């Protein structure tokens, strides 16, 4: 039973996915880690959407040249904790939402920490943390999402387990459906030796392999490629490309050496796109309405391509 | 970085944003965060509570204030440097002429209606400034670039008009719920707003479908709900039964008496109340409306707004009362609101996606790579090729376009003995051809002037049939809109057998 103020406030979206779907959203609590560019957008979208509550988790502090690039953080916060520096503006987006903050490293949280959330969205995390949080969420029936932005590119991933939802495709009949997702560990470790895989490979966007390269760069270095160390990072990226693609039996040429010029930094327009798609999928999953993308979303801002790939099974 | 040559234009170039709603808000934010410092923002509306689920620069405390103003203020909070100029006004205002538009290196539309978008399209063609057109609806959205002499314009391929209805059945033979709703909205204007001959609420005794042989009264009665009720749901429905021809194949209307009516899950608005309840709503809304109208002063007129409770209550109740009279099932206030206000479902996420694509296209434009720009469609499901976002190349100007073509020319078919200069001015030149302040002259000897932009000039010719000026089959008219710097040659074709309720038609339209 939503209040009069909420009915007025969500009118335009209730006309879209219905009141029931809105109610399931009003009872959902989401955990978001990493309040940088992408994280900021997702936070805004979910809070405006009207989730039960949202917990912004980030243990990093606002470094120089960061406030004027994050609309949730005021210019006078160089040195404070990102999550806390975002709380005020984030909470004002919607008083109906219980926006909380957490400053502890995600890699030190016990499974009990995650069991208070219906969905978990990871940003700026390493491959090991992504796999770890996904596994934890799976055991507890927690919807899992991850996403990042790299230059003009971006990507989202979901693991909703055995997800059932209602899809209205005809008065309008609401049909119940069921989609099955696979573990992120399997999605990130696909064998291209199989005949079935060799056929799918030629229809797979190279962005999947660009993701592998960047993930690996984020592991060898606790950081992502930076414009300050461009010449240096480009050098490494090219070397990592050859190692990763080679260790998969795929020609390193599949990814033009030119790719290094378009996967640097966080561009506001790209955070807006990927943050809109990712938040949209989170709302869908929580409301259990409409078919969720299964299971990867790749965005290339240079070409205007937004591709959905099913990888892992 | 951006890099240099790009971050430069972005830093000094003045850019314009029309509309501060779903897309507008996200746009400002993305523009500012990408590096744009000089931004003009224009919007003619004030903030409303329903804006709050997707226009993040606005909060509950801002309700009632200017969207453009508050938007500028909110942005300055996380980027105090920003050089933003806000205008609480309509982009159609003559103050924003070609010289105004020519000041920008990029214009970006974020509007919700054809009229303003066509106008902006023409202003940009005239100032020769790149224009990024965008729209969203529920989960769908699209973005495209418009550049004079290089791509199609907004009007090179017009979109299908909305289902219109004949003032005959709306007044004498309604069959669908939407008909009653249209009737209710006409009724509103006739009573509290602007009066229009085509929106008469009374039963038209001129309908050829059945052989034959308001504002004043309402205001005199002090807007007595009971008097108004009786006349509209008893007298008129009964007076309608006079035309026996009308009914003999369908269930005829049943009159309602005020006293007789009074003697008889989900959201509250999604509930369908009974007749008595809607009669009570009718009476209630009128009481409130008449006070508002009186507080605005004499001769004042009210403008119907889907977001105003009373205005919406009036249409809801009046509509459902007519529906019942015609044996139709009534509908909830929630459904009538959607139809009456042509409300488009909207969420934050779709608007965020579009605003992000908009800035990406602009960067290419300002970077001199408009040939890499494209139309991008945002769909709800991946297409057969796995694409959720589908980019399509831009098309060259359409030589058949009646707007951006070298010498715009159209041929209109109408009855030169029945069409007045007013209909030509309002329904054809302004409404159909989206001109704001037209100057229309006949292509003859003295260059007869039919319509003037200057207020009070051709007021006298308004009720005069076109033929009275010598306009006939083969006549040519030159319509000019000096604000849009648009000139349209109109060829006239005289036709007496057009069709039922058809005043004119553009040769070629679907
Ligand atoms: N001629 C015009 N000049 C300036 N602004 C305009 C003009 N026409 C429409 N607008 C503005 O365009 C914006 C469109 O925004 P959008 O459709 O996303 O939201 P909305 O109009 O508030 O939604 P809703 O109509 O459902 O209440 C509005 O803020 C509106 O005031
Ligand atoms: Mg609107
Ligand atoms: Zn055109």
């Amino acid at each position: 039973g939503i209040s009069e103020e909420e009915a007025a406030q969500y009118d335009r979206q209730i006309r879209l996915w219905g009141l029931e779907a809105q109610k399931r959203l009003r009872a959902s609590r989401v955990l978001l880690v990493g309040l940088k560019g992408l994280g900021a957008e997702i936070a805004k979208n979910l809070i405006l959407a009207g989730v039960k509550g949202l917990t912004m988790l980030d243990h990093e502090q606002v470094t120089p040249e960061d406030p004027g690039a994050q609309f949730l953080i005021r210019t006078g916060s160089v040195g404070r904790n990102r999550a806390e520096a975002s709380l005020e503006r984030a909470q004002n987006l919607n008083p109906m939402v219980d926006v909380k903050v957490d400053t502890e490293d995600i890699e030190k949280k016990p499974e009990s920490f995650f069991t208070q959330f219906d969905a978990v969205c990871l940003t700026c995390c390493s491959r090991d943390v992504i796999v770890k949080v996904d596994q934890i969420c799976h055991k507890n029936s927690i919807k899992f999402f991850t996403g990042d932005v790299f230059g003009y590119h971006g990507y989202t991933f979901a693991n909703l387990g055995e997800h059932e939802f209602v899809e209205e495709k005809t008065e309008t009949t609401m049909v119940k459906k069921k989609v099955v997702f696979c573990p992120v560990k399997e999605a990130l470790e696909v064998d291209w030796s199989s005949e079935k895989a060799k056929a799918a490979l030629k229809r797979t966007t190279s962005d999947y392999f660009l993701l592998q390269v960047l993930l690996k760069f984020r592991t060898d270095k606790g950081r992502d490629p930076s414009s300050d160390t461009y010449e240096e990072d480009s050098e490494l990226l090219l070397q990592i490309r050859n190692d990763v693609l080679d260790s998969l039996g795929i020609s390193p040429d599949l990814l033009p050496e030119d790719f290094v010029r378009y996967c640097f930094s966080e561009m506001a327009p790209v955070c807006a796109v990927v943050g809109g798609i990712l938040a949209q999928e989170i709302v869908k999953a929580l409301s259990q309405r409409d078919p969720p993308h299964n299971n990867f979303f790749f965005f290339d801002g240079m070409k205007g391509n937004g591709i959905v790939e099913c990888l892992g099974p | 970085g951006l890099p240099r040559e790009l971050a430069e234009a972005v830093a000094g170039g003045r850019v314009l944003v029309v509309g501060a709603g779903g897309i507008g808000c996200e746009l400002l934010k993305n523009l500012v965060l990408t590096g744009f410092s000089h931004i003009d923002l224009i919007d003619l509306d004030t903030i409303d509570v329903s804006n709050l689920n997707r226009q993040f620069l606005f909060q509950k405390k801002h309700v009632g204030r200017s969207k453009a103003q508050v938007a500028k203020e909110s942005v300055l909070q996380f980027y105090p440097k920003a050089n933003i100029v806000a205008y609480h006004d309509s982009i159609m205002n003559p103050d924003y002429n070609v010289e105004f538009f020519r000041q920008f290196i990029l214009v970006m539309n974020a509007l919700d209606n054809r009229a303003a978008r066509n106008h902006v399209n023409r202003m940009c063609l005239a100032a020769d400034v790149p224009l990024i057109e965008s729209g969203t609806a529920g989960y769908l959205g699209q973005v495209t670039t418009i550049k004079k002499g290089v791509t199609e314009c907004y009007e090179c391929h017009p979109k299908p008009t909305q289902r219109t209805f004949p003032g005959a059945t709306i007044r004498n033979t309604p069959s669908e719920p939407i008909h009653c709703i249209v009737w209710a909205k006409y009724l509103f204007n006739q009573l509290f707003g602007e009066e229009d001959a085509d929106q008469e609420v009374s039963p038209d005794r001129a309908d050829p479908e059945a052989a034959w042989e308001t504002k004043e009264w309402a205001k005199s009665t002090g807007y007595d709900p009971v008097k108004l009720f009786t006349k509209l749901f008893k007298d008129d429905i009964r007076y309608l039964l006079t035309m026996d021809k009308l009914w003999r194949k369908r269930k005829p209307p049943v009159p309602l008496d005020w006293a007789e009516v009074q003697s008889q899950l989900g959201l509250k608005d999604q509930q369908v109340l009974d007749v008595k309840s809607y009669a009570r709503l009718f009476s209630k809304s009128i009481e409130t409306l008449r006070v508002h109208l009186a507080e605005k002063g004499d001769g004042a007129e009210l403008i119907w707004d889907k977001d105003d409770p009373s205005a919406m209550d009036f249409v809801t109740s009046a509509a459902n009362l007519r529906m019942h009279i015609f044996s139709m099932n009534m509908k909830s206030r929630f459904d009538i609101k959607s139809m009456a206000g042509n409300i488009i479902p909207a969420i934050a996420t779709t608007n965020a996606v579009i605003a992000g694509l908009i800035v990406l296209e602009g960067l290419k434009i300002l970077s001199g790579k408009i040939d890499q720009c494209r139309t991008i469609f945002l769909n709800k499901q991946p297409n057969p090729r796995k694409k959720l976002l589908v980019p399509c190349a831009l098309d060259p100007p359409n030589p058949n376009c009646y707007v951006c073509a070298s010498k715009p020319e159209v041929t209109v078919r109408l009855n030169v003995h029945k069409v007045t200069v007013l209909t030509l001015q309002d329904k054809i030149v302004k409404e159909k051809f989206a001109m704001v302040a037209p100057d229309v002259q006949i292509e003859d000897g003295k260059g007869t002037i039919l319509i003037s932009s200057e207020e009070g000039e051709t007021e006298a010719n308004n009720h005069k049939k076109l033929s009275e000026f010598g306009i006939r089959n083969g006549s040519r008219l030159q319509a000019d809109d000096f604000l849009q710097d648009y000139t349209l040659l109109i060829n006239i074709l005289h036709s007496e057998d057009l069709g039922k309720d058809v005043e004119f038609e553009v040769v070629g339209d679907a």
